[PDB]
RNA sequence: AUGGUG
RNA sequence: GUUUGACCUCAAAUCAGGUAGGAGUACCCGCUGAACUUAAGCAUAUCAAUAAGCGGAGGAAAAGAAACCAACCGGGAUUGCCUUAGUAACGGCGAGUGAAGCGGCAAAAGCUCAAAUUUGAAAUCUGGUACCUUCGGUGCCCGAGUUGUAAUUUGGAGAGGG
């Protein structure tokens, strides 16, 4: 058989939008080896990992219809990535052109640069199995489809993927704006293993200008 | 917080058995560039829309000669759409 | 469309007779209701104080008089609002027991 | 069609002497009627007005009533009866007694128990506390209800019917 | 808090209402898999993992309760 | 008192007991016109609870509505009898085909509902036809009408908040 | 385009 | 007991008492809903959640006593006005589209139901009828009504007793 087998269970809050469901079409399609549930604190989800019997979790906010916070892991131990989204290109735009056969598992770009500090190693790790279409996930068709790539731009740090036209390739996303928030012990447990101070959350930049 | 240690021993618990295979499963090289490099203005899209281009350019290169290699290959079907 | 106020002449005087007349029955009595002193929320305007709607339960009770009674006296009560700050409250009691010691009752 | 447990409880009523005795009874409970009130009323609106109650009696009627003094518990014997137009009504009262240890008797027809209450209809009517007269043949009455209804009845309970 | 008058009422009511098929496919495949497909096919039905404890615990606790 | 046996059993609605009555009382009712009156409630709880009475004055008709709705079941009636202010309705049965829903009403000429000032208000003018203006319980839901975010359409009207919301007015010293 | 008279 | 009667359901009446339709439709509440055109004659948007159409009232209507706003030393039903503001946000990030709380001020108002037994008493109500002081009252008789009329209570609590 294979030796790289995942599930990835996706979840995300209450108070959707279409930049939350435009996102929850892509990736729900994006991962052939992916189970799709209902929306929904923090305890139960690696325990829904245990009802669907899932190994890959991860989880999307929603607060005032603007933080998007994707919690990351692989459940029950994790451990986790509290993540933050801004400006996010999906894969519905005008000047994202493509159109991707389904369920392929693409090749990862992405830069050394995340080895010089472990935790990018971490957030690799995790997203290695949690976004990688392990060969071939059922429901998938073989050879290669798409390029998706990760990296870092003042620790603000891009994935995307391109649509290959035999090598010329041109983006189909979706192009996505990463940040690490917060690292957790386990899988949605524990004392806050790892923070970048880089972030300031949007509600604190408020609670910023109230003070003038 | 800002914790090494407990970020090493999940660097042990997470990682999957990479070491342990060929390179057929997830597909993930690390390049070369930092691509921190030649981004003159942070503000700037293309500039490393330029330099990822690139990089997935190079990236699928080179992955075309671990794929001719490992004989099963990129280029989408283009006999089948489904 | 274009609306146009041409009668924020007249309209002002309209107002001055109604409350002429409103105070052409109810004439002792000051067309209007005690109302408590309020602290504004929002960190910008938090430091200035206000006019809010009706006084409370409680600083209706500790006043000396109850709510039903109150109404019918001039006082005007919001049952909905919860008293924290000390001082707050003591301002509106204070301003109470003045209301008290200030007004008349006719008899039956 | 086949019909749930909970129901064809109905359709298992008293016979016609048990039911006949019941009635033998109540028949002297009838509560007072509407010109009757009027009258010793005005009797005594005259007496009072120119020139010693013990309490009265009579069977408690009122469905929501009638419940109400169930599960306090007051009564000693329901009549229940086969036919409401919203049947829903009374699906509860036989298993509530039931757990109540309560003697429910299902007796037939609306009009039959209405018209003991001086009313057009009831579909339940019950008492609990009797005078001391028949107290007797209230005791054996519920005896009697236990004895039929109740004992080889059981088997109600399961048993889809139609 | 809740009187216990309605947890009567309610523990009454439910005994004498018949379960609906749902209620029997739970307790069925409770009787024979569990609570794996249990939690499974209930959520699946039912809105969430807050909603399948309801049901499903409701559901264990009956049979240990038709003894 | 019975009612919190009714609705706790009501709760209840594929249950067996209410299965069977269902699929029975439907079978009647699919046997009659389209208006059909009822002078009892099938449940008596959301009877009390929407505010029937019974007494002399209250009106209860049944209509089966086709495959919004329960607007439509108001309207209907609504036609039908026209000296009968409605008041409220809600849902009984469903056939396949059909939602039975059955409604409730208020005569206004009747002397003895035009005391009682519970349920005097409602003889006054501005209450003729309430269904084809959208005031009841479900009228006011598809309005979009409550309090909150949740709704900024319209806590007054989709009309009247976009009609005055873009439309320029001026004061006379301007501003 | 809307709604109407032939 | 093959009669007799009660209840249900459903009829019918040139019986009494009522009531609805049409007119107007400035305004207001709903449902339906285009094109000119703008934007490149564009698939979006726009024009517009408009106009013509259909349904329904009033002197106003509609909304209304938080399943609200908030995030602070907290305001406290609605509606309206100055203001937040052309701000946040939406933008082939294009035409352009576009808010809300806070703040000032006008006017200010609160409440009904259902959910516990009146059980030592349906205490309620329509109508008829006679008289009277008649936008009604009282006596009488039916009828509704116990599958619930009246009283008590609406979480701001409340109830029973003392």
């Amino acid at each position: 058989q294979f030796m790289n087998k995942q599930r990835t269970l996706l979840i995300s809050s209450r108070g959707v939008n279409y930049r939350h469901r435009h996102l929850i079409q892509d990736l729900s399609g994006l991962l052939p080896h992916s189970r799709k549930e209902p929306k929904l604190d923090l305890q139960q989800l690696n325990e829904i990992a245990e009802l669907y019997n899932c190994n890959n979790v991860l989880f999307f906010e929603a607060r005032k219809h603007q933080d998007l916070y994707l919690w990351l892991s692989k459940p029950p131990n994790g451990p986790t990535i509290k993540f933050y989204i801004q400006n996010l290109h999906t894969m519905d735009e005008l000047n994202f052109t493509g159109n991707c056969l389904k369920g392929s598992r693409p090749v990862l770009s992405f830069d050394q640069r995340f080895e010089s500090s472990p935790h990018y190693q971490l957030i690799k790790e995790l997203l290695v199995h949690n976004f990688g279409v392990p060969p071939n996930a059922r429901k998938s068709k073989p050879f290669i489809d798409h390029v998706m790539s990760f990296s870092i731009v003042d620790d603000k740090i891009w994935v995307r993927t391109y649509e290959i036209s035999h090598i010329s390739l041109v983006e189909i996303g979706p192009r996505f704006v990463m940040t690490v928030i917060l690292i957790l012990e386990g899988s949605f447990g524990g004392p806050k293993i790892y923070e970048n101070k880089q972030y300031v959350s949007p509600n604190v930049v408020r609670a910023q200008i109230k003070q003038q | 917080v800002n914790n090494t240690k407990a970020m090493k021993h999940a660097l042990e618990r997470v990682q999957l058995p990479w070491k342990k295979h060929s390179f057929q499963e997830h597909q993930s090289v690390t390049s070369e560039t930092n691509t921190d490099e030649h981004i003159k203005d942070i503000y700037d899209d293309t500039e490393r829309e330029l330099a990822f281009y690139k990089q997935s350019l190079d990236a699928v290169l080179v992955a075309r000669d671990e794929l001719k290699r490992l004989k099963v290959p990129f280029k989408r079907p283009l006999d089948y759409f489904a | 469309r274009v609306k146009v106020h041409f009668d924020q002449a007249g309209k002002k005087v309209s107002r001055r007779n109604a409350r002429a007349t409103r105070a052409a029955k109810i004439a002792p009595r000051p067309l209007d209701l005690l109302r408590p002193v309020v602290r504004a929320p929002t960190v910008k305007y938090n430091r200035k104080v206000r006019a809010g709607r009706g006084f409370t339960l409680a600083e209706v009770k500790a006043a000396g008089l109850t709510a039903a009674y109150a109404r019918t006296i001039g006082i005007a009560v919001d049952h909905r609002r919860q008293n924290r700050n000390q001082e707050i409250f003591d301002a509106n009691v204070q301003r109470l027991k003045e209301y008290q010691s200030k007004i008349i009752v006719f008899p039956r | 069609l086949k019909v749930p447990p909970t129901i064809a409880q109905f359709q298992y009523t008293l016979d016609r002497n048990t039911a006949a005795e019941t009635f033998k009874l109540f028949n002297k409970y009838r509560p007072e009627t509407a010109a009757e009130k009027k009258e010793r009323l005005t009797k005594e609106a005259a007496a009072v007005a120119e020139g010693a109650s013990p309490k009265p009696y009579a069977v408690k009627y009122g469905l929501n009533h009638v419940v109400a003094l169930i599960e306090n518990k007051k009564a000693k014997l329901v009549l229940i009866a086969n036919d409401v137009d919203p049947i829903e009504l009374v699906v509860f009262l036989p298993a509530l007694c039931k757990k109540m240890g309560v003697p429910y008797a299902i007796v037939k027809g609306k009009a039959r128990l209405g018209t003991l209450v001086n009313q057009k209809t009831s579909a339940v009517a019950a008492l609990t506390e009797v005078r001391a007269e028949d107290e007797a043949a209230l005791a054996k009455l519920v005896s009697t209800i236990d004895a039929n209804f109740a004992d080889k009845y059981d088997e109600v309970k399961k048993h889809w019917g139609g | 808090a809740a009187s216990n008058r309605t947890k009567f009422v309610r523990s009454l009511v439910r005994e004498i209402a018949g379960l609906s098929p749902y209620e029997r496919r739970l307790i069925d495949l409770i009787r024979n898999s569990g609570e794996k497909r249990a939690r499974k096919v209930a959520k699946k039905r039912l809105g969430s993992f807050t909603r399948a404890k309801a049901k499903v615990e409701e559901m264990n606790n009956i049979i240990a309760a038709s003894r | 008192g019975a009612y919190k046996y009714l609705e706790e059993l009501q709760r209840k609605k594929q249950s067996d007991v209410l299965r069977f009555l269902q699929r029975v009382r439907v079978w009647e009712y699919r046997q009659k016109n389209v208006i059909h009156r009822a002078a009892r409630p099938t449940r008596p709880d959301k009877a009390r609870r929407l505010g029937y009475k019974a007494k002399q004055g209250f009106v209860i008709y049944r209509v089966r509505v086709r495959r919004s709705l329960r607007a439509t079941a108001e309207e209907r009636v609504g036609r039908r009898a026209a000296n009968l202010r409605v008041l409220n309705s809600y849902w009984v049965n469903q056939d396949s085909t059909y939602k039975y829903f059955e409604v409730i009403l208020v005569d206004p000429q009747h002397k003895a509902i035009r005391r009682d000032a519970r349920y005097n208000w409602i003889c006054d003018p501005v209450h003729k036809h309430r269904e084809a203006r959208g005031l009841t319980a479900t009228g006011k839901k598809s309005r979009g009408i409550n309090k909150g975010h949740k709704f900024n359409n319209t806590k007054a009207g989709r009309r009247k908040t976009w009609k005055r919301q873009n439309t320029l007015s001026l004061w006379r010293y301007r501003k």
